[PDB]
């Protein structure tokens, strides 16, 4: 009956007190009516009510919509409840540790450590202490760990928590980044004290100033230290880059904003004075004088760290959001259609032509049973809809020995994505995929930087299933990963993205070469912008699948009873559904015509549209350039030859090459001409480009959050594990904590941070964190535990696990690894706790639905169920029902294991030697020489020694030859499709190996119709993975790279050359992948010390024992076949 | 700014909807309409039939004042109006009195004779003659012959009933009777023609009762035989391909895993030993089986659209290429491949078994012009006592399904090497013995590997019933004359080697779930949509001279408009999509020329084409009934002709000889004032252009002074309607002299008059009766429930 | 005179030509058909002068 | 292409001439080809490597 729309004024909640003017009840008429100025008078808004009520007394229809509006009563609300509800969906607080520990631990016991180095930081403590002393009491952090989620509860102030968050993140950022220049840590302190007062709204207020500061940041320079690469062929996507040398140059980069310097200077100065005016009068003259220091830097020494450090301060507050209703209101208003039908026809024809050329192929299409299990694997946040009638947790759980031991059972349901594979019976058969004004629930996500609220539109299961089948052949070619001068080249959807050198080679090269320019324009809300052209692009999608498809339309509405062509008529028919989400004071629904979100083709649609209007913009930009050439401006002989457009979803880039490089002002003229051409030719139908929004220009290109200037990569980091969102790290196990504690920080140091201070600060809370709760049993782990996971403090940020472990016999370190193993590996009992079918059966046609051809019938291939029943062809779904539900009881299996880990140190358990060091591996006759000692590396933010290692061996390439067993077997599995059985993934292989050792794995899979050679190869890969590190649910799922180890070329290309040729027989793969991995680790460590190995013998007196193994091992494999047991 | 996407409908739905209704087989009763007469009598034994306008349309040609165009426009529009009232009707119903012990069946069909007493003021003497008129209009029966040589020659019984009215009424009724009863026939001839057309004894048509034999039915102008389908050949290939595409919804291929397992059991080599034949078929999928099956069926039907294989090699070979070529050689029959494909695969096979010849030289020497002889001599070399490689072949099947259709069918090849028994068919011999192994730049194939390959490519022997039902429904539903059509779209006959090899390895066959009736209905729809345009062209455009085959391309846009309009008439959608999809291979010009040839060969234009021509003469003859006249005369001081004073007291009719006539109106309108006064001073002046004139007949009781002839506003402008006034002389006042005051007291100095006028006078009341013809439903009743086959007897 | 009298030009856009080319030639991806690749990289805004 | 000398009569003062058709099409819509039509060739285009 009423709702509040607020934009700009208070779109994000701010620090206000619940007691000054709570104003228990208020009349909303005080503000204004959004739709009509005339209908706003509250008196008329009441006399109308009176007249209509008197008419109703006689008897009238009295339409409820018109009647209740005129009642002045309806405009009543209580401010306290509104503010509380707004806060309790807006700000999230999960983090890793509660702040009450971080508050005193970093400010009242270890403060002397912080102050002794940087004295400027006393102001933050001054501000915090005065804030606590002045008001008092209102400062509140009572955490409510009711079930497993920490929820803050505000009392005195609404944003009091974020204030503390910012105050702590300021000192965190200043300490870890080792700034070695004056006035820069100063300007950081002033920006921090500006964001101090208003923790969320101030973030957006200073976001403008910070981003425009990051825009130029280097124009007025004196030296730059250009990085030189080999010529790169922009045409072949597979091309790689190798470094060649340096050269010192005084020429400033010729980016944009030299034309609009004043337009941005005034804009940022206005933003800063706006922030200051409401703030505490921080001497604006100092701010205006100091902000001009940021662009008088140079790319030498320790100044490269500053750009990375500045972005970290931008995300000081963590994971705030914006109101959903307000955003959905304005984003749908700033779109203009006014244009010609010729442009619409061009768009339609381009899309239809581009779909037709991709659909026709020989790529196979997976069947429905396979695609169903692929959907569960996707676990899209939108797609997940867990539902379980009742999973009784009758688990007998040991209880705290506060006085006496107790055994108790408490039921619990769901807690994991439940695919409703039971309801697949109905989904496979009767299920119509058409939309008619139905309502679905809507979820929202949050981002760092406080930019705004991102909405996800989940779709029903039938739609997601049907969609995957229709676009499988388009999605595969687009995500080829390996493509060579193919028409697909244009799309970059398939990249690692995890590391920048391999993922986006073109941008770095285009940034150093002077004979090309880069166009990195970005658009406004792209998904909303298509709401006026959706009817045409979707129509083009529809008729593009009618041709190039041999099947014809037959008009069916039931899944599995439809042709590939039939799906298109039903699925691509516009008419989007309606979405219901929860907001303050009510819940609102909407209808979005456009690409939507959870649609099984959003990325394909976005890249098809993005690559379409680019051609039409270039077509007219060519005409404008030709016009300028005939007159006297750009001049003749400045004509491009090859232009390449690369699209990754919404974001896109444009690279043009030249034979003679145009002078500096020519680049400005042509860039301005292009940006003016796109804004009228490719922006008249909703799209909006701004020259001031993208790093358009020369000598520097900017892809998605990774940008490079003068061959120097300027990664943005901005990762915050300490204050994460949508997590339960406070209730995580010790294993998950120690896995997260080591890899996020590794990324932080990799993307620019001093290794010493960051790890010093991290070590200041290792006892305060990792405090497991075991029913009146508290632990406090010390620095030693990080050795077990494979980190050496005295070493670099390198995974020195195996080398430590071998030497982890005399110098302790033999305890922590066993501790983490007993914390994790005993979850294999949870795996061994399979849940049988008992309470319900249903259509149970699923088991008939999923089947794979067999060799040893169903009563063979393993005489004993010890390795037969658990991987049964017949039991496929029995197995995956439990293998899809570890977590919902793994969270409490961790809780019970918390008892066992304490009991290990209580008893004589643990302290035993490991099993890895029992096997004897090593080399003989190693030749060792000095490292190169030169520092030119494209990663200027990292430490000096790491740069020295990189130049000696060069950049890593192909990201596959380097083992990295996390992704090697995944790549093998991807390349192995169409022979694989139905249920297969990394998780299944890893769990099967863990359960069945090295015998049962080979036994079960050798009877599952797979060839021996590649199964043996990926078995070697998986044992290498299991010996590289332990379990860790986070590590095995998805996976995490060793970073520094993947950006240095130590792949098998040269690793083969290092190993001296052997005379004897070819060694088996079970040990070659082990000894070469040991050699790789040895190569990475000695180099940090300063020497390199160029020759190595295999120590064949150990190689013969290794060749003896298979001799009697193959014999065991074949002998058990010889008997029909 | 808003668009709604329309979901397309399946082909079967459109075909079913097209046959739902709108068919011209069943007729219905109808009766003649009466036209206004308004007759009167001035004195004894004279009766006047005043012509009264009967159709107010017609519009003047502003250009050239052409006379032929005006009449043609009037006649055409009036005919199109009339033909909408007898769409599916024949005149049978009429008003009789009785036939009971009195005089025989008499009729009262025109206006009642009783009203004539008041309408004509008869005296006592002439009233006695009305009963004899009423009692003397008996009904006469006769016969007529309908039907052409192509149909039967039936006889029907017709009545001829008198009625009272005008002669113009009689001629209009005669024209309607002629137009309504073209292409009529009886049931007893339709049945005979139908059983003659369906020669299958298994199908028997419902026998006719004795009361249904003389029933009357409407047949088509010209039957549709093989001749119409024979002229379809330039574009028949597209229709065949789309028909096969629309009714082959699936394929019965065995899964590849079973084939791999069957191969594994046959190979004698160890599991650990690597063998290339086993490792080559593993890189195959069956996901393109439907397309290859459709193409193979099309190649089986038309012997010109042989499959052309596209290979991924240029000079060198590869392990997969050899095994795929062997699979094609041993599985795909040779009658379904072009000569080039046969030669290519034969050369690939022969390059390994030859002692000295290689691949590159054996392709660089031979020429693609005469590859057939090379293929033949290579095949002979592979059938000697040193080498024996069987080559898959096929034969012709003539099996026909029982269904009602109008066109002959023929023989097609089969898309599989089976001969109705599980054993396959080979051209040379069913044995695999070779002198040595296979070697060509490496890639040796062991001796027994070929023997193993032969043992797996065998048909499952179980699916034979399904494997033949589709061939049954496909042989007997495609006209035979299309089998010689050429190929107009190359991509419909091009497949890659891997797809063909995968298709042949699994032994797939086309399969379907539809029946035979749907396909024949679709073919009938095609024929109907071609015949519609054929007769439209033959009735509108067909003209030998005057822009025939030599005209500017500008004029083609005018001609194409009618065909485009007809191709969008809710039921012709099958041809329209084919046209708009394959324009670039078959452009509009040749299609239009082919349609012109089809229409010119032989085709009934329409019953209306001759009807308008016959009606134009009637329009010419009597202008008054159609509300127009020509050559009005302007004069002052006119004179009467004294020849119509016997009927009217005063009339606008004069007899002055014209002088200095004006070409046409709008020239007198704008000439000048006091300049046209000199024209009228010298004498009468005549205006030639035809006008839209309405006559008003009044009695001697009142006046209607419209008189809008001439308006003076600084000129003498003629009007556009020119209504005239008559006064009737009746028996009530015929000896009275009208003063002729109101006629001139309401007109002006310049008078407008009419030169000629037509009326019919009669001397005896007997001459007021005319005749019309009917159908006599008593002996030749209208038919219902057309001829049908027997099924669901209960 | 020709420049001043031939005010405009008439031509179908390249998108239509690419569409018709793909309709007239069905080729599967991963075969290196350079006819498609070469034509797919053209612009036609220089039509008045020609 | 061929010569073309069809013109609309109109009063003038200077001489008139014949011009080549820059259009490969004839007056009656049929294409004009110098030697032969229905392109066909019994080989493949073998450039150096293309």
């Amino acid at each position: 009956d009423f709702n509040l729309y607020v934009s700009g004024g208070a779109s994000r909640v701010r620090n206000i007190d619940m007691s000054t003017l709570p104003t228990s009840i208020n009349v909303l008429d005080h503000f204004e009516l959004y739709g009509d100025a005339s209908m706003k008078e509250y008196v008329r808004s009441g006399e109308w009510y009176g007249l209509l009520r008197e008419i109703e007394q006689e008897g009238m229809t009295v339409n409820e919509s018109e009647k209740v509006f005129a009642n002045p009563d309806t405009y009543v609300l209580n401010v306290k409840k509104y503010f509380l509800r707004r806060f309790q969906q807006e700000i999230a607080s999960t983090g890793m540790t509660p702040l009450t520990d971080e508050l005193l631990n970093i400010m009242f016991v270890h403060w002397n450590i912080i102050v002794t180095a940087e004295p400027k930081l006393q102001v933050i403590k001054d501000d915090l202490l005065k804030y606590y002393s002045r008001y008092g009491v209102d400062a509140t952090f009572d955490y409510n760990m009711k079930r497993s989620e920490m929820t803050v509860v505000t009392r005195g102030h609404l944003l009091a928590h974020k204030v503390l968050e910012c105050a702590l993140r300021i000192v965190e950022t200043i300490y870890t980044y080792d700034i070695q220049d004056e006035t820069f840590k100063d300007i950081l302190i002033d920006l921090g004290r500006l964001i101090m007062r208003d923790p969320i709204y101030g973030t957006t207020t200073v976001r403008d100033a910070t981003t425009v500061m990051k825009q130029l940041m280097y124009t007025q320079g004196t030296q730059f230290r250009r990085i030189m690469f080999k010529k790169y062929d922009y045409s072949n996507f597979n091309e790689k880059l190798v470094l060649k040398g340096e050269q010192m140059t005084n020429e400033p980069p010729t980016l944009l904003a030299t034309t609009h310097y004043e337009e941005m200077d005034k804009k940022r100065i206005d933003a800063l004075i706006k922030a200051n005016q409401r703030a505490g009068n921080i001497l604006s003259q100092s701010s205006i004088e100091r902000c001009r220091y940021t662009d008088s830097l140079d790319l030498v020494g320790d100044a490269n760290r500053y750009f990375s450090a500045l972005t970290t301060l931008e995300a000081v507050a963590g994971f705030a959001s914006s109101d959903l209703l307000s955003g959905f209101i304005d984003s749908n208003e700033s779109i203009e259609f006014t244009g010609t039908a010729h442009l619409r026809k061009l768009l339609y024809h381009s899309v239809r032509e581009q779909i037709t050329t991709l659909n026709t192929s020989t790529v196979p299409r997976p069947s429905l049973p396979k695609v169903l299990l692929s959907s569960a694997k996707d676990t899209a946040s939108a797609s997940i809809e867990p539902l379980t009638f009742r999973i009784y947790k009758t688990t007998p759980e040991y209880d705290g020995e506060s006085l006496n031991l107790v055994e108790s059972t408490v039921e619990m349901s769901t807690r994991q994505k439940k695919p409703n594979l039971m309801k697949a019976a109905e989904i496979l058969r009767s299920t119509v995929t058409t939309n008619q004004e139905m309502i679905i629930s809507g979820g929202t996500r949050a981002v760092q930087g406080g930019k705004g609220a991102r909405a996800v539109y989940p779709t029903k299961q039938p739609y997601h299933i049907a969609g995957s089948l229709l676009f499988h052949k388009v999605d595969t070619i687009v995500n080829a990963n390996k493509k060579y001068r193919g028409v697909s080249n244009k799309y970059g959807q398939g990249i690692s993205n995890a590391i920048p050198h391999i993922g986006v080679p073109e941008i770095i090269a285009v940034s150093s070469d002077g004979m090309a320019i880069c166009l990195a324009l970005d658009v406004s809300a792209f998904d909303v912008a298509q709401k006026y052209t959706e009817a045409d692009i979707e129509l083009a999608m529809r008729d593009g699948f009618l041709d190039s498809e041999i099947s014809m339309i037959s008009g069916e509405t039931v899944l599995e009873r439809m042709n590939p062509a039939d799906l298109a008529n039903n699925l691509l028919t516009n008419t989007p559904p309606r979405y219901k989400y929860q907001t303050a004071l009510g819940d609102i629904i909407i209808l979005q015509h456009d690409n939507r979100s959870g649609v099984p083709w959003t990325g394909t649609q976005n890249d098809l549209v993005n690559v379409s209007n680019h051609h039409m913009a270039y077509d007219e930009y060519k005409k404008r350039v030709a016009e300028l050439q005939r007159q006297g401006k750009i001049s003749i002989d400045v004509n491009d030859k090859h232009h390449i457009v690369r699209v990754f979803g919404d974001d896109s880039t444009f690279i043009m090459t030249y034979d003679e490089p145009p002078s500096a002002e020519e680049v400005h003229l042509m860039c301005a001409t292009f940006v003016e051409s796109y804004q009228d030719t490719a922006g008249t139908l909703g799209f909006a480009i701004n020259a001031r929004k993208g790093m358009i220009g020369r000598y520097g290109s900017e892809y998605l959050k990774n940008s490079a200037i003068y061959g120097n990569i300027k990664s943005v980091n901005q990762v915050k594990f300490r204050g994460s969102e949508k997590s339960a790290s406070y209730h995580f196990g010790v294993s998950e904590k120690v896995s997260m504690i080591r890899d996020i920080t590794d990324l932080t140091i990799t993307r620019g941070c001093d290794e010493t201070r960051k790890w010093k600060y991290n070590l200041m809370m290792l006892p305060v964190d990792l405090t497991t709760r075991a029913g009146a049993f508290r632990m406090h782990n010390l620095c030693s535990i990080m050795t077990g996971v494979g980190k050496m403090y005295l070493g670099g940020t390198l995974n020195n696990k195996l080398i430590a472990s071998y030497h982890g016999s005399s110098f302790g370190w033999n305890f922590d690894d066993n501790l983490i193993k007993t914390a994790n590996s005993i979850g294999a009992i949870s795996d061994s706790s399979y849940d049988a079918i008992s309470t319900k059966i249903t259509n149970l046609a699923d088991f008939k639905d999923s089947q794979q051809r067999i060799t040893r019938d169903i009563i063979t291939s393993g005489r004993l169920p010890q390795h037969l029943n658990r991987y049964g062809k017949s039991n496929i779904l029995r197995h995956i029902l439990a293998s899809a539900a570890m977590g919902p009881l793994s969270q409490i299996e961790k809780n019970v294991n918390a008892y066992n880990v304490v009991m290990g140190i209580l008893n004589g358990k643990l302290e035993a030697p490991t099993v890895l060091e029992r096997l004897n591996m090593g080399f003989k006759y190693v030749v060792m020489s000095d490292l190169k000692q030169d520092d030119y590396s494209p990663y200027s933010c990292q430490g000096l020694q790491y740069r020295r290692m990189l130049v000696h061996w060069g950049l890593n390439d192909s990201r596959i030859t380097s083992f990295d067993p996390k992704g090697k077997l995944q790549h093998l599995l991807a390349k192995n499709s169409q022979i694989l059985p139905i249920h297969f993934d990394i998780e299944f292989v890893y769990r099967l190996y863990l359960q069945a050792g090295t015998m049962g794995f080979l036994q079960v899979m050798s009877y599952y119709q797979l060839p021996d050679t590649l199964t043996h190869e990926m078995l070697a890969a998986v044992v290498a993975l299991e010996l590289q590190l332990g379990n860790d649910k986070y590590a095995v799922d998805m996976g995490v790279y060793s970073s520094q180890a993947g950006q240095i070329r130590i792949n098998d290309a040269l690793m083969d050359s290092i190993i001296q040729h052997r005379r004897g027989p070819p060694l088996p793969i079970i040990d070659r992948t082990l000894n070469r991995l040991l050699l790789h680790t040895y190569m990475l460590m000695f180099g940090l010390m300063g020497k390199s190995i160029d020759s190595t013998k295999i120590d064949p007196t150990l190689s013969w024992r290794a060749i003896l193994e298979s001799n009697d091992q193959r014999i065991a494999q074949l002998s058990e076949l010889l008997t029909a047991v | 700014l808003d668009n709604v996407i329309k979901q397309i409908e399946a082909l079967s739905v459109i075909v079913n909807r097209s046959e739902k209704a709108d068919d011209a087989q069943i007729l219905g009763p109808n009766t003649y309409k009466q036209l206004l007469e308004h007759l009167f009598s001035p004195e004894e034994n004279v009766y006047i039939l005043l012509p009264i306008q009967a159709y107010t349309g017609g519009v003047i040609d502003r250009r050239d004042a052409s006379f032929s165009n005006f009449a043609y426009s009037i006649a055409s529009k009036l005919m199109m109006e009339l033909s909408a009232a007898t769409h599916n009707k024949i005149f049978t119903d009429y008003t009789r009195i009785a036939a009971s012990a009195l005089g025989p069946e008499i009729s009262t069909e025109g206006m009642p004779l009783f009203s004539l007493i008041e309408s004509l003021e008869l005296t006592e003497a002439e009233t006695s003659r009305l009963p004899v008129i009423q009692d003397s209009m008996v009904i006469q029966k006769s016969t007529a012959t309908v039907g052409n040589a192509q149909q039967g020659i039936s006889t029907i019984n017709i009545k001829r009933v008198p009625f009272v009215g005008s002669a113009f009424q009689q001629v209009i009724d005669q024209l309607l009777w002629e137009y309504s009863t073209t292409s009529l026939t009886t049931k007893e001839q339709r049945r005979q023609r139908i059983t003659e057309m369906v020669n299958d004894r298994r199908i028997m048509i419902q026998k006719l009762t004795l009361a249904e034999k003389p029933q009357v039915m409407r047949h088509v102008t010209t039957e549709i035989n093989n001749d119409l389908f024979f002229k379809m050949s330039p574009v028949a290939q597209l229709y065949i391909y789309h028909l096969d595409r629309a009714f082959l919804d699936g394929v019965g291929f065995t899964p590849l895993a079973e084939k791999q397992q069957q191969l594994q059991l046959q190979l004698k080599t160890n599991i650990l030993t690597a063998n290339l034949i086993r490792s080559a078929i593993n890189g195959m999928n069956t996901e393109s089986n439907l397309e290859v099956a459709i193409k193979m069926m099309q190649a089986a039907q038309l012997h010109r659209a042989s499959i052309e294989i596209a290979f991924p090699m240029n000079v060198s070979l590869s392990p997969e290429i050899i095994v795929q070529c062997f699979i094609v050689w041993m599985s795909i029959p040779e009658q379904l491949l072009s000569d080039r494909s046969n030669f290519i695969i034969a050369a690939v096979i022969w390059a390994g078994f030859s002692a000295d010849d290689s691949y590159a030289d054996i392709m660089r020497r031979s020429a693609r012009a005469s590859d057939r002889q090379n293929y033949d001599i290579i095949k002979a070399a592979l059938s000697s006592r040193k080498f024996k490689l069987p080559r898959a072949s096929t034969t012709l099947f003539d099996e026909n399904e029982p269904v009602v259709r109008r066109y002959q069918i023929g023989r097609v090849y089969a898309p599989f090497p089976v001969d109705r028994y599980g054993s396959p068919v080979y051209s040379n011999c069913t044995k695999v013995e070779l002198a040595s192994d296979y070697n060509a730049e490496g890639f040796t194939i062991r001796k027994d590997d070929f023997r193993a390959l032969q043992a797996v490519l065998r048909i499952d022997e179980d699916r034979a019933a399904d494997m033949f039902t589709t061939l049954r429904i496909m042989i007997s539903s495609i006209p035979a004359v299309w089998y010689d059509a050429e190929v107009v779209h190359y991509p419909h006959t091009a497949v890659e080697l891997e797809q063909l090899a995968a298709y042949g390895l699994t032994g797939a066959y086309p399969r379907t779930n539809h029946s035979v009736d749907t396909i024949v209905k679709t073919v009938n729809n095609i024929s109907a949509t071609y015949s519609t345009i054929a007769q439209m062209l033959s009735t509108i455009d067909l003209d030998p001279t005057r822009y025939g085959t030599s005209e500017s391309i500008d004029k083609f846009k005018i001609a194409w408009e009618n065909v485009e309009s007809v191709l969008n008439m809710e039921g012709n959608d099958f041809v329209k999509t084919i046209m708009y999809a394959y324009e670039d291979n078959f452009p509009k010009k040749d299609f239009y020329m082919m349609l012109k040839q089809i229409a010119s060969d032989g085709q009934g234009a329409h019953p209306i084409a001759a009807a308008i021509d016959q009606l134009r003469t009637i329009v010419y003859r009597e202008p008054e009934r159609f509300g127009y006249i020509d050559s009005v005369i302007l004069t002052h001081n006119p004179d009467v002709d004294t020849a119509y004073n016997r009927f009217f007291h005063l009339h606008p009719i004069v007899t002055n000889q014209p002088s200095n006539t004006i070409k046409n109106a709008q020239l007198w309108n704008e000439m000048r004032l006091e300049q046209q006064v000199e024209h009228i001073k010298a004498g009468p002046v005549r205006i030639i252009g035809p006008f839209h004139v309405t006559y008003n007949y009044l009695s001697e009781e009142e006046d209607m002074p419209a008189t809008s002839h001439i308006i003076m506003k600084d000129n003498m402008i003629l009007n556009d309607h020119l209504t005239f006034n008559f006064v009737k002389r009746e028996r009530r006042n015929n000896k009275k002299r009208v003063s002729s005051f109101r006629y001139k007291a309401v007109e002006m100095y310049v008078a407008v008059r009419i030169s000629r006028f037509q009326l019919e006078v009669l001397r005896d009341l007997h001459d007021l009766v005319r005749s019309r013809t009917y159908l006599d439903v008593s002996k030749s009743p209208l038919a219902t429930t057309p001829i049908r086959v027997v099924e669901y007897v209960r």
